[PDB]
């Protein structure tokens, strides 16, 4: 033929096949003990999401949610994605005692359901109504954007104490409870208004910590919604929302650790 | 820890650096000795 | 265009002195006119030779910039920036990844280029070396006077002149001469003196008195001529242009390197294209179809192995440097390993090219003197009488002098003024009767008569240095036959004896027999005149005989020969045992040629040509079987009116071929003979009459001290002490590097597998991107590098010595069974190994092997700031990407421990590393600097940045270790089965 004979095309054949089925039969075995060292609750390292990412529900083209007020289809793509999210916090989905529980309606101290371990059945958490989204089809115009803080297992996000100085100086500081969110430009051509739990800016710390999806299924996680009702038009305005904390931490390069990064632009 | 458990989501890189480079280094020597055994 | 100079010449010799004029419109005695002799100048043209037309630099350069491996790597430099440009104008990229990446992938290409420019380096300045045979000026007479003209306004038809110590500046018909001597070995190899005289003496214008040609010089007397040849229409001129013009040709490493270019290439183009169109089927944008293209490309080819080579043959061509073999030429590296035939010149090259004293003929006895430079051999006689008057007489009756301050140099190495027989036998005194001026000063000469043309002998008169005698002998030598016809006695032993027919005819014996080893043999022969008859002021008259000449006393015989280097015989042989066939091409005389083929062993004993047989069974030469004569010794007058065809047949039926009074030209035709019938052919020399044959040659090689300046241009290699066991060395050499660039070109091969199979799965399975395009640069640029080289000190893994030559058609340097064992097996184990670090490093940052199947779409997503892991955990963009270009580092360190176990088996082809051991310290070297470097590209600060190279965790380092070990083991498992079976199976399918 090319190379050989039949025989020989045959011995080659029964070769590699012996061959690379012996090679995917230790590939596989090296999986398996690989598997069997590691936990079904919690991940072995932690330490590349250890400072929270803060991600938000407007799917951002390039970190940028420009649309015209005077037009329909314009933002019905932002609305998409913010229905994706909110069609979660259904009530319907938090049905009977099992598996969510009625937490304080005011931001409170931590709930520690044990350790991560099947030793229980499902860790019971905290209902969260997205009737607590005061104002928020969503804002045709001057978007009602919505916060989230990057689900990390075991972690005890630890609010900033009132020692020193602050941004927001001392104003609604829940010190003991509260993780806040403040969204800036200078440039302070807008309107921030924040909803939340409790009515506050920030995160309720008793739905933490996080057990994970195998021991926490159907969890939910606070939402922190923000509106832009700006009174400027048809420019593009540069908006950072930054969360504060002691476990809270940036990066030049990682824009998405611990804030937004959010190019409004109500071009009607 | 309990709330106190911030350890979990660290890791010392920067010793791990000082420790890398030192070994890098040394194989580095190690590789010049056996070499230089002649030239 | 070359074949008009391939044949033989045409002259007029056979003219009159006055034919001759006619046909050039010239004076005898009066020259040319001063305005015919510009009028010719303008019609022929300039005595002057035209170097042939060369390439450039440039276009050699640029021509290295596109040959497989290099028009791939365009292909992806042009393809980065294609990407880069579609991205500038669609989406504002800030990225400098694909405008960088094409910067790199063509400074690659440039790079790659000087290595594979230095390779195919060509040094040739021959038709240089010719011109500076012609003179500045010339000395014509023209209008009846001698002037000095610059030679190239030499035409034909003036009279020129010549004298000892000047250069021929054209070929001459000469017309006048006296005690005229030339040197002709430009056209002979030889060097002894031609007379040059009017006459026509033979119908070959090479070999009649009455030419003299360009290229040579004059060494004595005076001689006038008429100048037939001018410029590029000499003899030699012709040479030279042939020479210059001889188109180089590729050699036997380079056609290799080709060949796996062509094979690499194509799975290159295969995979690439291939799986093209399998991801546009998949639906992806061409946008990415390119990028794919761009990572298929870099993993395809072997970005650092062509240079690879190049270093390891730099590496080889050093240690033969210090062995004083230097070579002017990278790749005849290896050429000396692939020869199948040497045509061997003998002057100078297999011989040592000077008169030396071989045997004498004393006390009825025949003995051999020591003919070696270092006189390596042993002593014959010392004791007997007869030696030392047979001595005095060779020291007496002697012209020739040792030049000034050579007390320092070896006395056979010394020059020396005289002609060559009498160096030989000064050189032969000297050396075992020490200081022959002693002896010439203890015996003061008062009267001489010089060697005659007619007296065929020399005879010497001097004062006995004997104090009790202190009177007159008698000494003198000359042709064997002539001295008998003047001897009455004989001293045998001490005391003399009549000449009875009994020790004449043993005379005879003994001089045939010493004829016949093809040694130039001399009578020796003295005697003691009478006191009485010659008093202490008795006056010898050396015009009229005023002494007798007969009834002397016959002392002895000596012979003498240009003998073989001493290193000749036994590096012939080994060439032999290699399975390399030895030619001998020659200028010199059949008998001379012939008789040293025995002494080195071109022809081994016993052997015979169709002459011996008619001889030995006197009988006609047409009576004997052509085919029972497995030697053969052809004469350059038969060879002219032989076809190619039939020389064939010659090189086709011998065994052991010998090839004399050869034309350079001849030469040529002789190995274009030999590589016709698809042999690999070297030639061995040091005339400028090798000239053509070395270019010609697969590769030439050149002697260095006793080398002309043209044979050393015209070589690929110089053998700078003159020893011929280099040839024996470089062959060795050659195979060593041949067999050790498929143990480095498989070990740099077998890391493509798991650099190509991270964007297959990336494509097939959908999951995070394994390994990037400029980590794949740096394992073949950085890491591959220094091991890759290492391979080349590898020891032989047994006596290579012993094995055939290779067969160029058949064995080649990269082969199927490489290819299997480097792609389908080895690197298929790398490839996994990899992978499974790159699944380790994910899991145990919670993305479990499960969940990656089909996520990249989201993994790459820059706007999802939140992706769930396998634990329920929302990973940001670049929180994720750190993780996956840990998984690129992790990657990288994983092929380069697999490629520690791979650089160990590559070691040796069929030999345990158990049995090979490890004594090469380079690549121990290699093992430690790799690793240094990969830790270093890892931990160093900022490195995160440049190529995107994360720190690894301890426990990263191990996750490759158990496939590294398999490899190890799977590789001395399957040898183990080569070794105990010959047979096949293992050993066709996979042994390199
Ligand atoms: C989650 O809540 C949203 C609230 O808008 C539900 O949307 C409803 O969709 C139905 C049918 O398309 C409409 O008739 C209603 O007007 C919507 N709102 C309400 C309050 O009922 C959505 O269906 C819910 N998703 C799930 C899975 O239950
Ligand atoms: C990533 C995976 C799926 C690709 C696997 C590719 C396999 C099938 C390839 C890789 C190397 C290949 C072999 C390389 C060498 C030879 C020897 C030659 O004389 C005949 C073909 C043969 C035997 C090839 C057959 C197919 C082969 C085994
Ligand atoms: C939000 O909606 C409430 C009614 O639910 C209305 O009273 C209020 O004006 C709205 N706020 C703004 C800022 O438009
Ligand atoms: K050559
Ligand atoms: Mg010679
Ligand atoms: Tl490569
Ligand atoms: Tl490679």
């Amino acid at each position: 033929f090319l190379g050989r004979t039949g025989s020989s095309w045959f011995k080659i054949f029964l070769f590699y096949l012996i061959f690379y089925g012996c090679l995917a039969g230790i590939f596989i075995g090296t999986i398996q003990v690989l598997l069997l060292t590691l936990s079904d609750f919690e991940p072995k390292y932690q330490d590349r999401v250890a400072p929270p990412g803060l991600s938000h529900a407007p799917y951002a083209i390039k970190t940028e949610i420009s649309f015209s007020i005077s037009n329909p289809k314009s933002y019905e793509s932002f609305v998409k994605s913010m229905h994706k999210l909110m069609d979660l916090y259904n009530e319907s989905s938090q049905a009977g005692n099992s598996p969510f529980e009625d937490c304080s309606d005011t931001p409170a101290d931590y709930i520690k359901r044990g350790d991560l371990d099947d030793s229980q059945g499902q860790k019971k958490a905290c209902r969260f109504s997205r009737m607590w989204l005061k104002n928020c089809g969503y804002a045709e115009g001057k978007p009602c954007v919505v916060a989230k803080l990057n689900r990390i297992i075991g972690f005890y996000p630890k609010p900033l104490k009132n020692t020193t100085d602050l941004p927001e100086e001392l104003q609604a500081n829940y010190n003991q409870y509260v993780l806040p969110l403040r969204c800036a430009a200078r440039e302070k051509i807008g309107s921030i208004e924040y909803f939340g739990l409790g009515g506050y800016a920030g995160f309720p710390l008793q739905y933490y910590p996080y057990y994970g999806k195998r021991l926490q299924k159907k969890y939910l996680q606070p939402l922190l919604a923000i509106q832009f009702t700006n009174l400027t038009q048809n420019m593009e305005l540069r908006i950072e929302c930054k969360v504060y904390g002691e476990n809270i931490d940036y990066s030049e390069k990682d824009r998405f650790r611990g804030r937004f990064e959010v190019k409004i632009e109500v071009k009607s | 820890e309990g709330p106190d458990n911030d350890e979990r989501f660290t890791y010392d890189y920067y010793r791990l650096r000082v420790v890398g480079l030192i070994v890098a280094a040394v194989l580095c020597v190690i590789g010049i000795i056996i070499l230089l055994a002649g030239k | 265009l070359d074949e008009l100079k391939k044949e033989v010449s045409m002259d007029d010799h056979k003219l009159s002195l006055d034919e001759l004029h006619n046909k050039y419109g010239t004076d005898l005695t009066r020259g040319l006119t001063n305005a015919r002799a510009k009028e010719i100048l303008a019609r022929d043209g300039p005595n002057s030779l035209t170097p042939p037309p060369t390439t450039p630099e440039w276009i050699k350069f640029c021509r290295q910039l596109f040959g497989g491996f290099s028009i791939l790597l365009w292909i992806g430099a042009i393809l980065c920036f294609l990407a880069y440009g579609i991205q500038a104008a669609t989406e504002d990229e800030p990225a400098n990844d694909n405008l960088y990446l094409g910067v790199v992938l063509s400074t690659v290409v440039i790079v790659t280029g000087c290595f594979s420019y230095y390779q195919e380096a060509k040094s040739s300045r021959i038709m240089d070396s010719f011109k500076n045979m012609v003179p500045q000026q010339a000395l014509v007479i023209r209008d009846g006077e001698k002037s000095t003209i610059n030679a190239e306004f030499v035409v034909a038809g003036d009279l020129v002149e010549v004298k000892g110590g000047d250069r021929i500046p054209a070929d001459l018909r000469i017309i006048s001469a006296h005690g005229c001597k030339v040197d002709n070995s430009s056209l002979t190899g030889e060097s002894e003196p031609q007379t040059r005289s009017p006459e026509f003496s033979s119908e070959n214008p090479l070999e009649t008195r009455n030419i003299a040609f360009f290229s040579t010089n004059c060494v004595e007397g005076t001689a006038r001529g008429v100048v037939v040849y001018t410029g590029d229409r000499t003899v030699m001129g012709r040479i030279a242009t042939l020479a210059s013009g001889l188109e180089v040709g590729r050699t036997p490493i380079a056609i290799e390197i080709e060949h796996f270019i062509h094979i690499i290439t194509g799975v290159a183009v295969f995979l690439g294209v291939s799986f093209f169109i399998l991801s546009l089927i998949l639906g992806y944008s061409w946008l990415e179809a390119v990028i794919f293209l761009i990572g298929i490309i870099v993993a395809n080819v072997p970005e650092g192995l062509l240079a690879t080579v190049t270093v390891c043959l730099t590496l080889t061509a050093k240690r033969m440097a210090r062995k004083n073999c230097l070579v002017k030429n990278l790749e005849a590296v290896e050429t000396l390993g692939s020869t199948s035939t040497i045509c061997s010149d003998k002057t100078g090259t297999l011989t040592q090219n000077r008169m030396t004293v071989a045997h004498m003929w004393f006390d009825n006895q025949i003995h051999e003197a020591d003919t070696t430079e270092n006189q390596s051999g042993a002593a014959f006689d010392k004791t007997s009488a007869t030696w030392s008057a047979l001595s005095r007489i060779a020291a007496l009756c002697n012209r020739a002098v040792f030049q000034a301050g050579q007390d320092n140099v070896p006395i056979l190495k010394r020059s020396v003024a005289g002609d060559a027989s009498e160096s030989a036998l000064l050189k032969c005194i000297e050396l075992c009767c020490g200081s022959v001026q002693g002896m010439r000063d203890r015996n003061p000469k008062i009267v001489e008569i010089p060697f005659n043309s007619t007296n065929k002998y020399q005879l010497s008169i001097h004062e006995n240095e004997k104090s009790s005698e202190s009177r007159y002998l008698l000494v003198m030598k000359g042709a064997p036959e002539r001295i008998l016809d003047r001897c009455s006695t004989i001293l045998l032993n001490g005391a003399e004896e009549p000449l009875k027919e009994d020790m004449k005819e043993a005379f005879q014996n003994a001089y045939l027999e010493l004829g016949g080893l093809g040694e130039r043999v001399l009578g020796f022969c003295h005697f003691a005149l009478p006191e009485d008859k010659y008093n202490e002021g008795y006056p010898f008259d050396a015009d009229e005989p005023n002494f007798p000449t007969t009834d002397l006393c016959f002392v002895g015989l000596m012979a003498m020969i240009d003998p073989p280097r001493a290193a000749v015989p036994d590096a012939v042989g080994k060439c032999r045992s290699a399975g390399i066939k030895v030619i001998m091409v020659t200028g010199d005389h059949p008998i001379t040629a012939k008789a040293i083929a025995k002494g080195v062993g071109i022809i081994s004993e016993g052997n015979e040509t169709i002459e011996d047989i008619a001889a030995r069974l006197n009988i006609p030469i047409g009576q004997v079987n052509p085919r029972d004569a497995k030697a053969c010794v052809v004469h350059g007058s038969d060879l002219k009116d032989l076809s190619t065809e039939v020389l064939d047949d010659i090189l086709h039926y011998h065994t052991e071929i010998v090839f004399a009074r050869t034309s350079p030209q001849q030469k040529l035709i002789i190995v274009e003979g030999c590589q016709r019938q698809g042999a690999i052919v070297a030639v061995t020399g040091d005339g400028v009459n090798d000239s053509p044959a070395l270019k010609k040659a697969d590769i030439g090689v050149a002697m260095g001290i006793s080398g002309s300046d043209v044979s050393k241009q015209a070589a690929d290699m110089i053998l700078l002490d003159d020893n011929f066991a280099s040839i024996v060395t470089g062959v060795e050499e050659g195979r060593l590097i041949f067999d050790n660039l498929k143990k480095s070109i498989a070990y740099t091969l077998t890391s493509n597998i798991p650099e190509i199979t991270p964007f297959l799965v990336f494509i097939i399975g959908n999951v995070p991107l394994p390994l990037g395009t400029v980590t794949i640069l740096c394992i073949d640029l950085g890491t591959d590098m220094v091991p890759a080289i290492s391979l080349a000190y590898e020891q032989a893994e047994s006596d290579i010595m012993k094995r055939q030559p290779r067969n160029p058609k058949t064995d080649k340097l990269v082969n199927e069974r490489l290819i299997s064992m480097a792609y389908g097996q080895i690197g298929m184990i790398q490839a996994l190994g990899g992978f499974f670090s790159y699944f380790v490093i994910l899991a145990e940052n919670g993305f479990l092997p499960m969940d990656l199947i089909g996520k990249r779409v989201r993994w790459d997503d820059r706007w999802i700031s939140d992706v769930e892991d396998s634990f329920g955990q929302q990973w940001t963009y670049e929180q994720r990407k750190i993780v996956e270009f840990t998984c690129h580092t992790s990657f990288f360190i994983s092929i380069v421990v697999v490629q520690w176990a791979d650089l160990i088996i590559c070691k040796t082809r069929r030999n345990s590393i158990f049995q090979q051991g490890m004594k090469n310290k380079i690549l121990i070297f290699g093992l430690f600097e790799e690793t240094a470097l990969a830790a270093f590209l890892s931990y160093c600060p900022g490195t995160d940045v440049a190529l995107r190279m994360y720190p690894l965790k301890p426990s990263w380092w191990f996750c490759a270790f158990p496939y590294s070990l398999i490899i190890f083991l799977y590789d001395e498992m399957r040898r183990f089965i080569i070794r105990r079976s010959p047979g096949g199976w293992v050993e066709q399918e996979t042994y390199y």
